[PDB]
């Protein structure tokens, strides 16, 4: 009593949960304005307060762990579980989209021409840029691993070098994918093929951007000596998320880009 | 101060209280909606109007009771309040995130309220199936708002599911195995896993529905080659686990209540009980299609789903029989909570037995979309999930508040509600066997008797939920402070007195490693 | 490069009875108020829009 | 490869993290991260329950495979016994607390 | 289609840095060249007003409400036909 | 479960008041809206 | 923590005066039960 | 001819393809007997079946599609 | 149709519906057995002053109560599945009628030979002739030959609808873009009522189904006078 | 088709013994029953002297050199036709 004798973390009252909850309200209702009464001001404010919340909520977490030392071993083991579990819910999110795809491509309705890809659709070639995007993502898988190993071996320069290479490959994929979208001879509106394609590869795209800003954050935390050769969960997570991202692309490639086209 | 405590919390007890408050209020809205439903059906004719205004009411009834009363109360309320106390944890693994879970709820509720105001609301059914939910048959912001409300409520529940699993797994005393935690904790740890795996598929489904009606996609539109049935699969893949997610924490509370008032140390067959919930949770993931028997699927697959659905009776059976075995040599105390526990055991049995009937695709052909299925789920929800909530509420109220309830009044409240719900839902078995469809604002003259009796019962229930509010007031008005609690040796939640201090287990708990 | 986590550890461990989200200075405070302001205002604005859209 | 540059816990760990780090190397466990090992539990060899106050909740897993932990407050004073199996427990002042 | 190859039993950072520059990056270069060589610009596909394509049940929330987001006029026709 | 006597007991009259009030607060608003249904259905 | 403890103090509403409480509970649960009625009314008065 | 008989390749509750297949089949046969003459022989069977099973609106729209050349099936 | 104060199923107009009544009786007999067994055990447990609060050995009795429910489930499953296949059975229909759900009316199409098609709408309770059923009468009944195997094909031209006729033990959803099949086979003449069994908008409750079954002879003359 | 289920964070022998008797074995029992129920004895397939079947380019190293190893006369015909 008074002084605690358990290794856990009693976090100080934060206004951030309220702030982020309000943010969700603003973005959701804001999308409703954009979609219906053609307005984005509300959507803009929501995106704003949301970034503000994430910045601060994560800034504090850094403060509490790196500056204040609350991340004892027990606290860390809990963060590992949390991340795993989160990645899991994500894996099941993408599963709705592969279900959708397979459902459509395995039993093509007559309005499509009773075939797959539907008549009128000119699928991209898996052997062209899709093949490139694949090799880029896969390489960042090996380079992020090199980064992880340098970090554990206390090799500051190399961890930085590998983390940098990894980050640029992630960006390279983003640009490449962006151009593919623009050059694609089909759109979201091109029936079920376009729907199925643009939302699955699209949500994944959003995830590569989310994973890249995460690695960027890790980059700077390292420039500032935040990570020790032994305590760098922020990186472990960034790394786990990054792999989830290659893997999802492997399924996308094989399913949508290769098999279903 | 108030702000810091109530808006900026990181306390499992306070967040849990905030939930119970949200759930009770939402419970009022849902009750009002259920009364308009029976008001409309209590006399042949139309009171409100067309199946649109009526079905808007039926839809909000479902969303409110499922997502805003039952889930917040059982998982967020009792979950946050009791879990840490039962495993000897100082709090939860992610105190801050835990708060966001709660605060995501009021906005979510707003979006749902907003949906029924703009345009003509959402008269789609809680399943919000397309084409009816589409931008043609349901143009306007309504359905979109219904969808966004569901997104938030889902984000809220999987964030909390993440918290409970981490806490429950990672924050028990070092010498305590998982096979040493109480059934309630197991009950929410398992419910937490179902939420983690089912909720995302729903979000995948309704996001596809959202794009279909705002971004010109055709996931469920035949024109583009879509399939309205695809939505049914996605929805129901979540839709079934969802009902177990709704009864599991109830199973747990019941195990605690029956054992306590039987004067027993522990429940009969503890490991059988753990096995049972785990089986129930698992089989619950491979039976979704029993909700699609009249959709045009292959006879073979239709056969698979009726069988798979039926084996769930076995584990559920070991639980019913275990609670009975628990009462066995007990020194029974006829307390209000024990009354709720007994009702649950019977009523839930009847309602689940009635669900085995519907498990049969052949018979379900003529039973689907009728009031028989409305009877089935109200038995397991109105006198199953809800009875557990009441038993748990009256049993733990002193722990949460420090004050006691007037037991006699509390017993009167059971009597009234027991009569009310049975009178309301019993007749409905007939209306359904005899053909009265679901989601109708009016019915052929023949169905008049049962619909009348049914509606009268709903008024008795109204009386009971009014009395309860009073019962809570009186408790707080009189202020009889708790002194002594029985069987604390085997019930940790009570060891820190009523109410436990803001900070419990500041200095851990000592548990030997034999 | 630098490495001055040691200065910040000290700054944040300082017993000034401040909550972590403010323990870092004046900017923490302005950021806080800006965020809080935008959220509340936005929330007010949203309620207005809904009241407005509720009507034909 | 080759080189160096990243901090170590021994040199950069702070707060409670550091406290358990050091405490752990001295073989002691002030923040109860480990499971306390039982004594014979006889009146003469009671289990010694350290505490930072004058009472601590003791949970007794009477028999190895038991699913029910017996809970109770252990107070400062004479050795006390688990209500279900005797087994003596005696409170003791908690040393290291930083 | 491979099976595997040169085992180097001990993997540390030197090994991963070796794979990065000795395998990973060289592949990204080859494929880049490949994709830079197979850069055949396909002539915009023949327009035929199929009903299962160019779907429009609600005008898009932007522009003239008839233009998809990453609209490329060269290869994407409007429902009516190619842009210009 | 034992408890101390009420610090501020609620006599029957007091209960009768709280019970009546609790009822009215539920029954009135609904009753009013329901009482005027036809007026709404006829504009 | 300057957070007060004990019966009647671990809640976000005052329980010190039974009648002020009566009022609050009445508005709280009351407004919740009335909402659906007024929404239906609102929908019935549109065109 | 009474009505389209049971078809083993379409043994389940869903007959969508049954309607679809025969509609194609007929028009595919028709086009051939035309561009071959072969005494302008005719594949009536398929038309009897597809007319029985396919709801009017589908046949209509398909015919129109075939008219403007936006019919997705390959004939 | 359904009469006042009815408890169970509408009388079976066809053989699978008969088959169902018997299966339900079987299934219901069991739910009565179990539900009364549980109630007896419960009252038994709560009726003695004798106590035994010490530990009790589980598992032993745990097999009885796990193997028994398992046997009972087979006793239901078997009959259920048989009827299930019996429904999706290899039969050869002598007629094919199509029905298309629409937002607030069904339309039928008899097109084996000639292109006969009409609309079936509910008769407003206001224009009902004495003796006519309030929310069940339709203006154009779907006439069909009694004692014959008909093949119904259900679909919709808009939202989802569900075509059902309880007396014949039929219910098939109407999904746009889909052709669901069902076998109708009444073994007796008459008027057989049903209703839309799927939420489809404002008048979901007001789009009934009325089957009128007469002998072939009268069926064909009806068919012709219909065009 | 599942997703997963009841997590019990700590896995020791008790957990695996629990899965063995509480999951593994019960499945073997169900499937056993299933396969014991679907034990429909198929009537020996119609014989038709297809050339791509009952291949014989060299008599088997046993018996009359025309009988496959696990020969079941009831369901396996010789090249000439069913055994008897
Ligand atoms: C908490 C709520 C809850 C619970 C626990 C259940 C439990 C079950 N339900 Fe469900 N059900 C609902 C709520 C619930 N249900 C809802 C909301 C709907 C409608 C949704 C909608 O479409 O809108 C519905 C719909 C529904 C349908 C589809 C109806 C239709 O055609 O539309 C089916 C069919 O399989 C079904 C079956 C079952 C079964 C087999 C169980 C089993 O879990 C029952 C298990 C219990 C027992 C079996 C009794 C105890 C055990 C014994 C005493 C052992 C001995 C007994 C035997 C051997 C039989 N339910
Ligand atoms: C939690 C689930 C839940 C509960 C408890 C209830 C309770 C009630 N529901 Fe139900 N209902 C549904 C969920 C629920 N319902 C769903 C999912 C549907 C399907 C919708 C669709 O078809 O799309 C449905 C459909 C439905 C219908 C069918 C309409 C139709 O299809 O045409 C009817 C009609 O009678 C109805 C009536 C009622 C009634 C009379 C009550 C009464 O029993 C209510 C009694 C009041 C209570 C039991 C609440 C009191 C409890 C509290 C307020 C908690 C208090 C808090 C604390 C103690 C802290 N409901
Ligand atoms: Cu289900
Ligand atoms: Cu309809
Ligand atoms: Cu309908
Ligand atoms: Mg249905
Ligand atoms: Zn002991």
């Amino acid at each position: 009593m008074t002084h605690q004798t358990h290794a856990y973390h009693m976090v100080n009252p934060s206004p951030w949960p309220l702030t982020g909850a309000l943010s969700a309200l603003l973005m959701t209702s804001g999308l409703t304005m954009w979609f219906h009464f053609n307005s984005m001001t509300l959507l803009m404010i929501g995106l704003t307060t949301n970034m503000l919340t994430m910045y601060q909520w994560w800034r504090d977490v850094i403060r509490e762990s790196t500056f204040q030392g609350h991340h004892t071993p027990a606290v860390q083991k809990g963060l590992r579980y949390g991340m795993i579990l989160f990645i899991i819910s994500e894996v099941l999110f993408f599963t709705g989209f592969f279900w959708a795809f397979y459902h459509s491509s395995l039993a093509p309705t007559p309005e499509l021409g009773g075939c797959w890809p539907p008549t009128g659709i000119h699928p991209l070639n898996p052997l062209e840029v899709p093949l490139l995007n694949t090799s880029v993502l896969l390489a960042s898988g090996v380079s992020i691993t090199w980064a992880h190993h340098s970090l554990m071996e206390g090799d500051r320069k190399h961890m930085l070098q590998a983390l940098f290479i990894t980050i640029t490959l992630g960006v390279y994929f983003t640009l490449l994918q962006a151009s593919e979208y623009y050059e694609a001879p089909f759109t979201i509106s091109d029936g079920v093929y376009g729907s199925t394609f643009f939302v699955a590869t699209g949500f994944h795209g959003l995830h590569v951007i989310i994973g890249s800003t995460f690695l960027i954050v890790c980059f700077f935390r390292q420039l500032k000596f935040h990570f020790t050769s032994n305590h760098h969960f922020g990186f472990e997570a960034g790394a786990w998320y990054w792999h989830f991202v290659d893997v999802v692309w492997l399924f996308l490639y094989v399913s949508i880009y290769w098999w279903g086209s | 101060m108030f702000i810091n405590r109530w808006l900026f919390s990181t306390n499992h007890k306070d967040i849990g209280t905030l939930y119970l408050l949200f759930g009770a209020w939402a419970g009022m809205v849902g009750t009002a909606l259920s009364l308009l439903i029976r008001a409309e059906l209590g006399q042949p004719g139309t009171l409100l109007g067309d199946d649109q205004i009526y079905n808007v009411v039926v839809t909000a009834h479902a969303f409110v009771m499922i997502f805003f009363m039952v889930m917040p109360i059982m998982i967020g309320g009792f979950g946050n309040w009791l879990v840490p106390l039962m495993i000897g944890a100082p709090d939860m693994a992610f105190p801050r995130m835990n708060n966001m879970s709660f605060w995501l709820l009021p906005p979510s509720f707003l979006l749902l309220l907003a949906s029924s105001m703009v345009e003509a609301g959402a008269g789609t059914g809680w399943t919000v199936y397309p084409p009816l939910a589409g931008n043609l048959a349901h143009a306007g912001a309504s359905v979109d708002l219904t969808i966004f409300s569901l997104h938030l409520a889902g984000v809220s529940s999987i964030l909390g599911a993440i918290n409970f699993i981490t806490t429950i797994i990672n924050m028990k005393p070092p010498a305590m195995s998982q096979y040493q935690t109480p059934l309630f904790v197991w009950s929410v740890m398992i419910t937490a896993v179902l939420l983690l795996l089912s909720l995302p598929v729903l979000a995948a489904g309704i996001t596809m529905l959202l794009t279909d009606r705002n971004l010109n996609t055709t996931f469920f539109d035949p024109a583009g080659g879509g399939d309205p049935i695809l939505y049914q699969h996605l929805f129901w893949f979540f839709g079934h686990p969802e009902v177990y997610i709704l009864i599991l924490p109830g199973f747990g509370m019941i195990s605690h209540i029956v054992t306590y008032y039987s004067g027993k140390k522990e429940p009969f067959g503890y490991m059988g009980m753990v096995w049972a919930m785990m089986s129930i949770g698992f089989l619950g993931f491979i039976v979704w299609a029993h909700h699609m028997f009249t959709v045009g699927m292959d006879v073979d697959t239709r056969a698979y789903f009726t069988s798979a659905t039926m084996i769930i009776a076995i584990p559920t059976g070991v639980k019913v029989f275990s609670w009975l075995a628990t009462l066995h040599g007990g020194n029974i105390k006829w307390s209000p909570a024990m009354m709720w526990a007994l009702g649950f055991i019977f009523l839930f049995t009847v309602g689940g037995l009635t669900g085995i009937v519907l498990a049969n695709s052949s018979l379900d052909i003529v039973l689907h979309d009728t009031y028989y299925v409305v009877a089935h789920f109200h038995y397991v929800l109105s006198m199953g999930a809800v009875f557990a909530i009441m038993g748990g509420f009256v049993h733990w109220f002193p722990l949460f508040s420090g004050y006691t309830l007037n037991d006699t009044w509390a017993k009167i409240h059971f009597a009234i509600m027991f009569v009310g719900v049975n009178m309301t839902f019993f007749p409905q078995h007939f209306l359904g066997l005899s053909g009265m469809p679901r989601r109708y604002s009016d019915y052929p003259d023949a169905y008049t008797m049962w619909n009348t009796i049914s509606s009268m019962g709903s008024f008795i229930s109204l009386t009971a939920v009014m009395l309860m509010v009073f019962i809570i007031w009186e408790a707080f008005a009189s202020k009889r402070e708790v002194l002594t609690v029985d069987l604390t040796t085997t019930n940790l939640e009570w060891l820190n007195g009523c109410p436990p201090p803001y900070h419990t287990f500041e200095e851990p708990t000592y548990v030997n490693l034999k | 490069f630098e490495n001055r986590v040691a200065e910040k550890q000290k700054l944040f461990q300082e017993d000034n009875g401040l909550p972590v989200h403010l323990k870092g200075g004046a900017t923490d405070n302005i950021l806080y108020r800006v965020t809080m302001t935008l959220c509340l205002g936005g929330t007010l604005y949203s309620l207005y829009c809904l009241g407005w859209a509720s009507f034909p | 490869a080759s080189g160096g540059g990243v901090p170590t816990d021994e040199e950069q760990a702070t707060g409670l993290e550091r406290e358990v780090m050091l405490a752990a190397r001295k073989g002691q466990d002030p923040y109860n991260i480990l499971a306390p090992k039982a004594t014979s539990g006889t009146k003469e060899d009671p289990n010694l329950v350290p505490s930072i106050t004058n009472k601590r909740i003791v949970g007794c897993i009477c028999e190895e495979d038991n699913s029910t932990v017996i809970w109770f407050w252990l107070h400062k004073g004479e050795a006390q016994r688990c209500p279900s199996c005797g087994t003596h427990y005696k409170l003791v002042p908690h040393q290291l607390a930083h | 289609a491979s099976a595997a190859k040169g085992d180097h039993g001990g993997t540390g950072a030197r090994t991963w840095r070796f794979l990065t520059f000795g395998l990973a990056l060289p592949s990204v270069a080859l494929c880049t060249l490949n994709s830079w060589l197979h850069s055949g610009h396909r002539e915009r596909p023949a327009f035929i007003p199929y009903h299962h394509l160019r779907i429009r049940t609600k005008p898009f929330s932007w522009g003239d409400g008839n233009h998809t987001f990453f609209h490329n006029p060269r290869v994407n026709p409007l429902p009516t036909g190619y842009e210009k | 479960i034992t408890a101390k006597p009420a610090k501020t007991p609620t006599s029957p009259k007091e209960q009768a008041i709280g019970l009546s009030v609790t009822f009215l607060s539920f029954l009135l608003p609904a009753g009013w809206v329901l009482y005027h249904l036809d007026n709404y259905k006829k504009s | 923590s300057h957070y007060e403890e004990g019966p009647g103090k671990n809640i976000p509403f005052s329980v010190e005066n039974k009648w002020r409480l009566l009022a609050m509970m009445t508005l709280f649960f009351g407004s919740g039960f009335a909402a659906p009625f007024f929404i239906v009314r609102h929908q019935l008065l549109k065109k | 001819y009474q009505t389209a008989p049971f078809d083993s390749r379409f043994p389940n509750q869903n007959q969508t393809r049954n309607c679809w297949q025969n509609y194609l089949d007929f028009h595919r046969c028709e086009k051939a007997m035309t561009a071959k003459g072969g005494d302008v022989s005719v594949c009536e069977w398929y038309r009897r079946v597809y007319k029985s099973l396919c709801p009017i609106s589908w046949v209509s729209t398909w015919d129109d599609r075939r008219a403007e050349g936006t019919f997705p099936g390959k004939i | 149709m359904a009469y006042p104060m009815q408890l169970g199923f509408q009388d079976a107009t066809s053989p699978i519906m008969e088959e169902l009544l018997h299966f339900h009786d079987h299934t219901l007999m069991i739910v009565f057995l179990i539900s009364s067994l549980v109630l007896y055990i419960i009252s038994l447990m709560l009726t003695t002053k004798l106590t035994h609060t010490s530990t009790m050995d589980a598992q032993e009795v745990e097999t009885i109560w796990t193997i028994l429910p398992a046997i009972i489930l087979i006793l239901i499953a078997l009959p259920s599945l048989r009827i299930l296949y019996m429904m999706d059975e290899i039969n050869n229909p002598s007629l094919t009628v199509k029905t298309m759900g629409h937002q607030w009316y069904w339309s039928y199409e008899y097109t084996d030979y000639e292109d006969l098609s009409f609309d079936s709408y509910m008769i407003p309770t206001s224009e009902l002739k004495p003796g006519e059923l309030r929310l069940l009468e339709v203006d154009n009944r779907v006439v069909l030959p009694m004692e014959m195997t008909i093949r119904m094909l259900v679909s919709s031209e808009d939202v989802l609808h569900s075509w059902a006729v309880p007396s014949l033990g039929l219910k098939t959803d109407a999904i746009p873009g889909r052709l669901n099949q069902t076998t109708l086979m009444s073994s007796r003449p008459g008027l057989y009522y049903g209703q839309c069994s799927e939420i489809c908008g404002s008048n979901h409750s007001f789009m009934p189904i009325v089957l009128e079954l007469v002998p072939l002879k009268y069926f064909e003359k009806w068919s012709a006078s219909m065009l």
